[PDB]
RNA sequence: AAUUCCUUGUCGGGUAAGUUCCGACCUGCACGAAUGGCGUAAUGAUGGCCAGGCUGUCUCCACCCGAGACUCAGUGAAAU
RNA sequence: GCUCGCCGGAAGACCAAGGGUUCCUGUCCAACGUUAAUCGGGGCAGGGUGAGUCGACCCCUAAGGCGAGGCCGAAAGGCGUAGUCGAUGGGAAACAGGUUAAUAUUCCUGUACUUGGUGUUACUGCGAAGGGGGGACGGAGAAGGCUAUGUUGGCCGGGCGACGGUUGUCCCGGUUUAAGCGUGUAGGCUGGUUUUCCAGGCAAAUCCGGAAAAUCAAGGCUGAGGCGUGAUGACGAGGCACUACGGUGCUGAAGCAACAAAUGCCCUGCUUCCAGGAAAAGCCUCUAAGCAUCAGGUAACAUCAAAUCGUACCCCAAACCGACACAGGUGGUCAGGUAGAGAAUACCAAGGCGCUUGAGAGAACUCGGGUGAAGGAACUAGGCAAAAUGGUGCCGUAACUUCGGGAGAAGGCACGCUGAUAUGUAGGUGAGGUCCCUCGCGGAUGGAGCUGAAAUCAGUCGAAGAUACCAGCUGGCUGCAACUGUUUAUUAAAAACACAGCACUGUGCAAACACGAAAGUGGACGUAUACGGUGUGACGCCUGCCCGGUGCCGGAAGGUUAAU
RNA sequence: AGGACCGAACCGACUAAUGUUGAAAAAUUAGCGGAUGACUUGUGGCUGGGGGUGAAAGGCCAAUCAAACCGGGAGAUAGCU
């Protein structure tokens, strides 16, 4: 049947997406906390 | 005219609308014409300011002047229109070197006359000078009695303003809200009434001719749940306490005026 | 009676019979004019009561067709 | 290889999102596809993604986001005027032939054109971040002129036949043709032509917005189709060349108008309507600034140049997503023949697939479909469920009613085929001649011709002709609810909710009111025929008393009385 | 002309049946129905935690919700287990 989430590139990368987190306090602490858990990727749309 | 309609299928018997055979059509004047966009009450600040608005077909303001400035110079009324902003209609005036403007309409429903402005004008509709000029007991129209605000009351269908009396430089107005004022006698006025006067007669007798206007359906205060009004939800037919705002205050009976600024210019208050 | 215990009140009508249906009544333990009152048609994802056609809902099922129950080979579970 | 079957508005064709080496040949078969596997979107290699014109970019910008100078806030953050992103909108540039194992509006061929420069030829005032016209916007209906689409005949090529018929009693298939460029016709809008004038369009204006004199009404703008030209090029059944009946080329018949026209055009039309329905730039035009045999503006041309993104493949699905090659979810464009009102529905067309477990069997029982005698709603809480009715021309119709409705009430006739009605009526379309002129894609008057419903009656045939698919159960009493609507994803759907209209209350507008720790915005660029608060519930007839309590108003003289 | 009668595309929940360790995170088969509207829809936005949204069920708010989800105070407290 129909998902809640539906595959999308372009909204994915406006919410989640590297320049958009860095252009926000909050979005760029969620990238400061994936530097400080070593996570590999801090985009998943590119 | 009012006309109504036939019950061709279910309901629609009740509806009655306002019909005119001159009145005239075409495309607004782009000069005086914005979209002027709709307001939804949700809010540019936080959460909604106002309430019963959602939706609504597309609608445009045009521009009509209060101001009436370029003094000593003809003008004639070239159409009459309807107006989806205020139910007295609005005409289209052409100035002596070329210069469209939208005016309130005065009554008579034609076009083709001539008007001026100044200290002293023809006695004809919409024929602009001051109040210090006539004998009182009369029709006196849209009237200037700020000049900082222009032409002031009387700008909904059928509207009218009294002038009752006179001493020296000083003349007192009656409105049909209940209320009397005084003004200066040097205060512009263009004489005599508003046309249309028939917008308060029509019935929609639809459930949807509102709500292609925004118009949002009423849901009760004692109906809908106990936090989202200070009312709540039944306790069926039983509203308990007395009657207040959706913001828990007390409201029936109680004056809300604080102006203080202006009642020295109310000679008669509205009960 | 969307308000009524004993109550299927009490009477009339429909019925082989009818706590249901239709119509009256007053003695509403407690309806009542905007916390509205009363009535009217098409109409109602509305409810109760009857008549006719049509019919496997039922007397009562009886036999078919397409797919599972079986079996053998291939690949071979889960809850417990 | 031969043969069969199913889907055929899909079980087909094209486009997109989203994914990501999936494409193709060349091999490999451990693991994967819950198998066999020699297959494969699997393993592992090798090859493949050719663009001035296609989708993006250009240039403008809606909703919205950001946001200077400025403001609000410890601050994260935010308001708002410029500015800047951003279309789902408005704005320059290619068609249809056949080619590769795999690509292509990307190649090669033919033909076309926009942008920019330079050269050729005639005419020439070009021009703001400003002024005017446009761009440019709703809902619906109805005239005119058509086109994809399709058959008959013409025309071409093929055939004439295993049992009988079939050389005029036909069968089979074709008859293709673009982008563009003229011609500028129908439809639509609109009066030409010279003269002069200007307290508006922020200055100027030759443009609009207006005025004045004269001459004359068909001058001008816009735009389907046809026709010509592009095009004797491409295509073509069918021939033929050669090594290779091995593929890879060459050649090539006929190539038309008669009628019906699609969900497509003229159409941003015309007409009508109340809910009165984006902006800007390119474009055209006005002038300022500035400028000169320039530059720019127009018609016709030759010749040179044309950045960058994207490009392999799949797709109502094994390449998206649903953990899966999962009975599921999912945007845009297309829908022929025969039948039929038809997009319903079947055989079919073009096209596709025959499955990622197979073999078999067959019992009580499980699931759906098929058959139904005599009885029939007895069953059941309930005709639920199921079956019957079912098409539309002509007939014939109650109560009640807001006169519209109820109503397709109820109750009846007819239906194939042929003949006779109308050897084919209605509906749509229509030559020449008469005609009016201006010449001419003439205009307009008309009715020889074309196409063509639905219907009737007789006679004969069947169980049955609205023959299949498709396709209304009928009548009566009655609580309650105006009607169309709203009501919670997978046990709680209506009488509850909303609505047309009714009342009370606050509001004179820098309203009252609200959100915003605010900057600000909404109230509303609405103004008492207008807005905020609360209840009522269309429509017709309608509205008793009580101000002690708890709220509110009028009075502020008196009392009570605080911080002070 | 139409908050009009039937009805494709389009939409969609009411009855019945199948499914229910499923194909399945809600489908399937048949029917009745919504289809110019108080409608529906392609594409991109905007509304947030006692806040949103609601012709208003405390329904919906990414399966969760008389108060969502994650991470912290938090190894809080339990005369009890």
């Amino acid at each position: 049947m129909k998902r809640t989430f539906q595959p999308s590139v372009l909204k994915r990368n406006r919410s989640h997406g590297f320049r958009a987190r860095m252009a926000t306090k909050n979005g760029r602490q969620v990238l400061a906390r994936r530097r400080a858990k070593g996570r590999a990727r801090l985009t998943v749309s590119k | 005219a009012v006309v109504k309609c036939k019950p061709t299928s279910p309901g629609r018997r009740h509806v009655v609308k306002v019909v005119n055979p001159e009145l005239h059509k075409g495309k607004p004047f782009a000069p005086l014409l914005e979209k002027n966009s709709k307001s939804g009450g949700r809010n540019n600040n936080g959460r909604i300011t106002t309430r019963h608005i959602g939706g609504g077909h597309k609608q445009a303001y045009r521009i009509v002047d209060f101001k009436r400035n370029k003094d000593g110079i003809p003008a004639v009324v070239e159409r009459l229109e309807y107006d989806p902003n205020r139910s007295a209609n609005i005409a289209l005036v052409l100035y002596k070197d070329g210069e469209r403007r939208y005016i309130l309409a005065p009554k008579g429903l034609k076009a083709g006359d001539q008007i001026q402005s100044g200290v002293d004008a023809a006695i004809k509709p919409g024929n602009t000078l001051p109040m210090r000029n006539i004998p009182v007991g009369s029709t006196v129209h849209n009237v200037e009695m700020k000049p900082g605000k222009g032409g002031q009351l009387a700008r909904s269908a059928g509207t009218y303003v009294q002038i009752v009396a006179r001493d020296g430089a000083y003349v007192t107005l009656r409105l049909r809200s209940g209320e009397m004022r005084k003004v200066e006698a040097d205060c512009r006025a263009t004489l005599g009434e508003v046309g249309n006067a028939e917008h308060m007669l029509r019935v929609l007798g639809k459930a949807g001719a509102a709500r292609w206007r925004g118009v949002r359906p009423t849901v009760r205060g004692t109906a809908m749940n106990p936090v989202d009004h200070p009312h709540g939800g039944g306790e069926g037919r039983n509203f308990g306490k007395h009657p207040v705002t959706p913001w828990g205050v007390q409201t029936k009976g109680k004056k809300t005026r604080s102006n203080k600024r202006t009642d020295k210019f109310i000679v008669r208050r509205r009960s």
